[PDB]
């Protein structure tokens, strides 16, 4: 309606519902950002910007109607509420300013609420950018312009809250990465309720596919959906395994797309399901399907952060990624390589530490509960790696037991 | 065990401790956990004297029943059978735990009772013979301990 | 806090130019002002045959809150307890005022140390002890003191 | 173990009864009663010796876990 | 399912001499059910769903008495048959289907088919009213437009009598005298009202829910114009009275009362 | 190890019931809604159904750790909890908040136990690198605990071979049977098992909902002098501030704005020089709201915000006290009190050499930063003096006029009558700085 200048009140409740917001006390204090986000695309000039302000005030129509059927109906009456109330007419000097302020007061710790559900680790700076192309923005007004799919409820000092442990502005590539995951990990529980572990990855690419955001993600073309799946890759590992580099990120997101294009040659050839390998629940059934190879994986890094140099050699010798899951057992081949380059220099004693934190996981690695199958080629790396593990183990041994009995005595 | 309106609210031995005085232990028959020795105690120590608590809170509980349900807090029903349980319980945890068989470990649970009695030498002064505060029950524990160690080495030549 | 702390370093500086003459080797970790350490060196009969290291907790809403002190050494004393908890009325929560300068807490509880107060104790028996046969109460006192006591500087 | 669940509680699920048939019949076809006398140390080990005093009795459907000798002789 | 997936699969061949043996087979098998039950019913539900092929209203009467759960009063018994149909998604649409099929101008026994499809579900929201959403989930029904059939010309006064015969089945679940209560007509509702006394005496809280379905059903009415409204309302109102002031404030037990004047200031309103 | 077997035997179950606590925080991040009585009615409230037998099993496996461990929580925890509380064996139609983690009322039962298994986990791991590694860093967070990074096992799966792989049987050339357990072998197969190259977890991502966050304005003060220098106000800002402020309404709204922008300005950075305008017209793009207070801010900078906050503050409330309006309205009515006769004349004896316009405006701030109404009687009983609290609030941070407060002022003022020494206070800079000029 013309009652009341919405945009005006809207761009006035900005700044007070941004200056209620706190993060985690050091993860990236982007109140000034919010702010210039916030104020460059609530405007009418670009029908981008119109069409953000009209499912806005979209959506404080439906969350202040179901907040105000709380009220008592004597506080629906906000003007008759108002003029009885001295104070702050008495504060904000006129009727009508004291009114606007009224209002401001109502919408503020609402659009606070509110930004504090969308703006959940970066999901505005999306917008905030320039030159990205229409999955983006397309996306991020499908999934704020649905209200089942997307709940906001309310609550005053409100806390919004990370949840990719990110780093500095991170601002994840999906529009909505935490949502789209729960959903997905709903869908994953349900489809592996519903049938057996054979047609699991067809029922559950099928009840994507049924589902709206899968029809809406269907309608794109193939080299939008490519990149919308490695933006999921990257963002995915990002909130599932905590990851403290750039360059082991790539790394172990190249190991899981290696991990989602060997599961889509295990089924020989269905064609229905493989209309869309450049779908996202690929990558749910990839980690669902090969969670100890990843877990381990980043474990082996975590504990050893210089074999990742060596890694950053194995791709460009092996040119691997292709066709199977094998940056664990390169990663393996370069932590047995650099122990059998040395074998003496820093001291008995690191290097004791050292083998008996990497005792567990290159023992495991090198076991048939960790390698059920795979191809050949994987089973030949594994048995280099057996045979050097242990000469390396064995000289372990050989030290442990003579060499520091020696050195103490 | 003779006289338990005297125990009224004493602290009973192998009782948890941060005080809660009685017998704050749920039904014998718990999903719990094996009940873990406290402080700085055995287990052969820890259950021997559980076993020689829970009789003689049975001697005293067929006594005078009501002076039983001062001191165990939770229940109104009965002493005997519960204390029964506890008996039964301590004693499948000795069973399971010594490498004995079930006979050889009632004989050793009367071995040492019986070796409780020529033990003459008398150092055991000053504490409390209430079971009042938790310094002279801990006391109690120590020199008791110090007894049970003294009879638990030198077994297996007799 | 910090606001805490620029305090509490201001009273060890006074504290430590002035000295006491019977609380000493105070050290305090720079990055904590909220924990103290240190002696008490007692001068009466019967416990000044040792020393008896103290370690104070301060609050962080300090002096809106009173700290509390706990003794790190065994001590034979019916108004301390078995865990080193001391009763010191002048920093009880409903007795405490702000202006209380921590020189005045310490003197009080070395004062409290030289001469037991029976009458309001955290060990009864020690008291009852203290009251009906002093004799035996001085007795293990200083049987417990050159037992467990810490060495005089 | 299966004749200490027997005394303990109820019936024994059909196969448990089957396996238990199989060792009364392994030690009435042979005379090697050593491995009797030893299954009456183990019974007499796991619960105690009134135990097996309480399969001792005149009826029990237990008896064939004791030699010919120990019964007919018994007051 | 699954053989009778692929039996349909395997299968001069007219696609009536398939529906012709089940009509027989549900006609042969329906005999010794009605004097001597709800897996026939169930089985044949699936059957010709699995069909896709029209019932007669007849076989509707059938079909429909073969669901209605006579002797299943207790919870414990629901209970029972909960873990055979344990997915909470296949039968409800699939009754709710059968709710939707039946909903033409015959319309008399499928308010007992609503027992089975609310046991299958969440509990009763006891929510204020215009807070939890609109009439198909409070009544529980979900898929059905009902709004044009409690207000319409009600020339199938029927269902008034097949709910008198049955009232102890008010006692199976707590779904069904709300959903009772919404399919009734206006001038028939003083009546349904009358005929609840001894159900609220066993509970003292559905008037709460009586309250709501008032207040659920007179905004989807406009603007009243004619005596003949004013006189079922007054009806409706003066049994309202009636079921008030008999029994006690036992009514407003465990911190009800709060609800109740909500309940009746949105009425009012 | 064998101290503490049985308790170390669930530690397997803890990344289920983390799901189950991260699950409840992502659904239940809220306050005074959840609507559950008992246990069985939520997990019944759900239409999926194998997230129904997922929250099932989840919370099976929770009161089964619950039922077991529920002895030496009250003995042995960190985390202090009341009796009331573990002294019945859990089911599925207990109370619902004893699963929602909360930190004070009946949800301290999830995170005790959480954080109970949590400890026994580091302190084994710290007992197995304090034994023979002496060192290590490898420590990860509660927010990605698999199955992999706990300690876990089984008894007849695990153990018992391990065990019966280690007793030895020696037989002399006389005739024996010793069964020798050789320690150090037991010790080499059990530790390079389970119970090495485990992390050592740290608390930091802990699933936790918050009560209520912080709105004593003091958190703002120490985060803005942590990032901020902040300087006092100039001598001719004073009479900017004051003369272009004679409206209430201007007043108020000029205090709304500074109270937004020391938000922002506490939680982040500021230049600190920057004229306090282009902070805020250009920085958070402030539009026009009114032009008197923007000629009254034109001569300020954002190093002196919360010396200029608390002027305003003061600013308000002495309009309040020359316009006869009641003033405060939100504090307790245990500090609304009167002066006696006495108390008065040495109050008034104090005023006539006083430094008013930094002693009430201390005053004033530490009535609405300390005083502010239900639950203030904590840590500031109504007995104490107002000159004790005063001086050791004011030995904190400022380096104002402090041998005035000390030397000269009455020693006994009675804190409880705090709010009416800063009306006569107060009423006394109006005389002099209205009926004389």
């Amino acid at each position: 309606s013309q009652f009341l200048d919405t945009t005006r009140l809207v761009q006035s409740c900005v700044q007070g519902a941004v200056g209620m917001l706190r993060d985690q006390n050091e993860s990236c204090a982007r109140n000034m950002r919010r702010v210039t986000i916030l104020l460059d695309l609530l405007n009418e000039d670009n029908t981008r910007n119109a069409s953000f302000l009209r499912e806005s005030k979209m959506r404080l129509h439906v969350l202040l109607n179901k907040q105000e059927e709380n009220q008592v109906r004597s506080l629906k009456e906000w003007v008759t509420r108002e003029a009885a109330n001295q104070d702050a007419l008495q504060e904000a000097g006129t009727f009508r300013h004291t009114l606007w302020k009224r209002v401001q007061d109502v919408v503020t710790p609402i659009l606070a609420s509110m930004i504090a559900h969308i703006d959940r680790d970066g999901n505005l700076e999306l917008l905030a950018q320039p030159d990205s192309p229409a999955w983006v923005q397309d996306l991020w007004m499908f999934i704020y312009s649905d209200i089942k799919f997307l709940n906001i409820s309310l609550v005053s000092f409100i806390l919004v809250q990370s949840h990719m442990n990110l780093l500095k502005d991170a601002y994840n590539a999906v529009p909505f990465s935490w949502r789209i995951r729960d959903y997905l990990e709903e869908l994953w529980v349900q489809a592996q309720y519903i049938t057996d572990t054979e047609g699991l990855s067809k029922k559950f690419v099928e009840i994507f596919q049924k589902t709206p955001l899968g029809v809406f993600l269907a309608q794109f073309p193939v080299a939008q959906q490519q990149k919308l799946l490695q933006s999921y890759l990257k963002d995915f590992l990002l909130l599932t395994m905590k990851v403290s580099s750039r360059e082991e990120l790539m790394f172990l997101q190249m190991a899981l797309w290696s991990c989602l294009r060997e599961l889509q040659e295990a089924s020989g050839t269905p064609d229905e399901t493989y209309k869309f390998p450049l779908s996202l629940p690929w990558v749910h059934l990839a980690f669902q399907h090969f969670r100890t190879r990843l877990q381990n994986f980043s474990r082996i890094l975590t504990i050893h952060p210089q074999v990742l140099s060596s890694l950053s050699q194995a791709a460009e010798k092996h040119s691997l990624a292709g066709c199977e899951m094998t940056l664990d057992a390169f990663a393996a081949m370069a932590c047995a390589e650099m122990l059998k380059g040395d074998l003496l220099k820093p001291s008995p004693k690191a290097w004791l530490q050292l083998v008996k934190n990497l005792s567990t996981p290159l023992e495991l690695v090198c076991s048939e509960g960790y390698l059920c199958d795979s191809g050949s080629m994987t089973r030949s790396v594994i048995q280099e790696v057996r045979a050097l593990w242990n000469r390396i183990f064995s000289i372990a041994l050989f030290v442990e037991h003579v060499l520091l009995g020696t050195e103490s005595h | 065990a003779f006289y338990p309106v005297n125990m009224a609210n004493a602290f009973l031995p192998t009782m948890p401790e941060d005080t809660q005085t009685g017998h704050v232990l749920g039904s014998p028959q718990s999903s719990g956990v094996a009940e873990v020795s406290d402080r700085g105690q055995s287990p052969v120590v820890f259950i021997l004297t559980r076993l020689l608590t829970h009789l003689a809170m049975l001697v005293g509980a067929t006594h005078n029943p009501q002076a039983l349900t001062v001191i165990i807090k939770p229940w109104v029903q009965d002493p005997q059978g519960f204390l029964q349980q506890h008996i039964q319980r301590d004693l499948e945890q000795l069973t399971k735990m010594l490498g004995r068989s079930a006979d050889e470990t009632i004989h050793v649970v009367h071995l040492i009772l019986s070796s409780l009695l020529r033990v003459q030498s008398h150092g055991v002064l000053n504490f409390n013979a209430e079971l009042s505060t938790k310094g002279c029950r801990n006391n109690w524990e120590k020199h008791f301990e110090t007894l049970l160690l003294r009879e638990l080495k030198h077994l297996d030549k007799n | 806090s910090m606001a805490a702390s620029r305090r509490l370093m201001k009273e060890l500086e006074e504290i430590r130019k002035s000295g006491m003459k019977n609380f000493r080797n105070i050290q305090v970790d720079e990055a904590n002002l909220l924990t103290w350490q240190g002696l008490i060196v007692p001068d009466n009969p019967p416990y000044d045959k040792g020393a008896f290291r103290i370690e104070i907790n301060f609050p962080a809403e300090y002096p809106f809150k009173p700290p509390k002190i706990t003794f790190k050494t065994k001590i034979y004393h019916p108004n301390i307890d078995e865990k080193g908890q001391v009763c010191l009325p002048v920093i009880s929560a409903e007795n405490w005022k702000p202006a209380t300068k921590t020189d005045q807490v310490i003197q009080s509880l070395i004062a409290l140390v030289n001469d037991p107060q029976p009458e309001h104790p955290l060990r009864a028996d020690l008291a009852e002890e203290y009251s009906k046969d002093r004799k035996k109460f001085s007795k293990n006192a200083e049987e417990f003191t050159k037992k467990y006591g810490e060495k005089r500087p | 173990d299966f004749l200490s669940e027997l005394q303990e509680g109820s019936e024994l699920a059909e196969d448990k009864r089957r396996f238990l048939k199989h060792v009364e019949e392994f030690c009435t076809r042979v005379n090697n009663d050593w491995h009797r006398v030893y299954l009456v140390r183990k019974l007499s080990s796991q619960r105690g010796m009134e135990f097996v005093q309480s399969f001792s009795k005149q009826g029990h459907p237990c008896q064939w876990v004791f030699p010919r000798k120990v019964i007919a002789q018994q007051k | 399912m699954t053989q009778f997936l692929q039996f349909y699969s395997v299968v001069q061949y007219e696609e009536k001499e398939v529906w012709t043996n089940l009509w027989e087979h549900v006609k042969k098998q329906m005999a010794p059910f009605l004097e001597g039950k709800l897996t026939l019913g169930l089985s044949i539900l699936f059957m010709v769903e699995a069909a896709e092929f029209t019932v007669p209203k007849k076989d509707l009467d059938s079909l429909c008495y073969l669901l209605i759960p006579s002797a299943g009063s207790p919870e414990a018994l629901h209970s029972d048959l909960s873990p055979v149909l344990r997915i909470r998604q296949r039968w409800r649409i699939y009754l709710t289907n059968l709710c939707l099929r039946c909903i033409d101008e015959r319309c008399d026994r499928w308010l007992g088919i609503l027992p089975l499809l609310h046991t299958c579900m969440q509990k009763s929201p006891p929510k204020k009213n215009s807070k939890s959403q609109p009439e198909d989930t409070w009544a529980g029904l979900e898929g059905i437009s009902f709004s044009e059939f409690r207000d319409k010309a009600p020339t199938r006064s029927q269902p008034l009598q097949f709910m008198q015969s049955k009232m102890a089945l008010l006692r199976v679940d707590e779904y069904l005298f709300r959903s009772w209560l919404s399919v009734v007509p206006l001038e028939s509702l003083s009546s349904y009202l009358e005929n609840s006394i001894d159900y609220l005496s066993d509970v003292p809280v559905r008037v709460l829910d009586c309250l709501q379905g008032i207040s659920y059903r007179l905004p989807g009415l406009r603007k009243i114009s004619n005596q003949n409204m004013k006189k079922d309302v007054e009806n409706v109102f003066k049994m309202l009275m009636h079921l008030v002031d008999i029994y006690q404030h036992r009514i407003f037990g465990e911190n009800l009362l709060q609800i109740y004047l909500t309940e009746c200031l949105t009425l009012h309103e | 190890f064998l101290q503490k077997e049985a308790e170390l035997r669930l530690v397997k179950f803890l990344p289920e019931i983390l799901a189950l606590q991260r699950d409840l925080v992502k659904q239940f991040q809220n306050v005074s809604r959840v609507e559950y009585s008992s246990i069985r009615g939520f997990i019944h409230s759900h239409s999926s159904d194998g997230l129904r037998k997922l929250l099932h099993d989840r919370i099976t496996i929770f009161l089964s750790t619950w039922n077991a461990l529920r002895r030496s929580l009250e003995t042995n925890g960190e985390i202090k909890l009341p009796k009331d509380y573990c002294c019945s064996d859990l089911d599925l139609d207990a109370e619902f908040e004893v699963i929602l983690p909360r930190r004070q009322g009946l949800g301290l039962c999830g995170t005790a136990l959480v954080s109970y298994l949590i400890s026994l986990h580091n302190n084994m791991v710290y007992t197995v690198q304090k034994f023979s590694n002496e060192d290590n860093s490898y420590s990860v967070d509660i927010s990605e605990v698999a199955d992999l990074h706990v300690i876990s096992y089984e008894v007849e799966r695990d153990l018992n071979p391990l065990i019966l792989s280690n007793c030895q049987y020696q037989v002399q050339q006389g005739g024996e049977t010793s069964q020798e357990f050789d320690l150090e072998k037991i010790q080499r197969q059990i530790s390079s098992r389970f119970l090495q190259g485990k992390p050592r977890l740290t608390l930091k991502g802990i699933p936790t909902l918050v009560y209520r966050r912080d709105w004593n304005y003091e958190h703002l003060f120490m985060d803005i002098k942590n990032k901020m220098a902040q300087s006092s106000l100039p001598n001719l800002a004073i009479s900017t501030i004051s003369g272009q402020l004679q409206s209430y309404s201007d007043a108020c709204e000029a205090l709304s704005i500074i109270e937004i922008t020391l938000g922002f300005l506490s939680t982040a950075g500021g230049d600190p020089g920057m004229d306090l305008n282009v902070y805020i017209e250009e920085v958070l793009r402030m539009c026009d709201q009114t032009a008197q207070v923007l000629k009254a801010f034109s001569r300020c900078q954002l190093r002196h915000i919360i010396a200029l906050w608390q002027f305003l503050s003061a600013h308000k409330s002495e309009q309040r006290l020359r316009l006869n309006k009641e003033l405060f309205r939100e504090i307790d009515v245990q500090y609304k009190e009167e002066l006696s006769t006495q108390h008065q004349r040495l109050l008034g004896t104090f005023l006539n050499e006083a430094g008013l316009d930094a002693f009430l405006l201390e005053l004033h701030e530490m009535i609405v930063l300390k005083l502010k109404g239900p639950r203030a009687a904590n840590s500031f009983n109504p007995n104490w003096s107002l000159k004790d609290t005063l001086v050791s609030y004011m030995e904190t941070k400022d380096s104002d006029i402090l041998s005035e407060v000390e030397s000269q002022f009455p020693e006994e003022i009675l804190m409880s009558s705090c709010i009416s020494v800063w009306k006569i206070a107060a009423t006394r800079k109006w005389d002099r700085q209205s009926r004389g000029g």
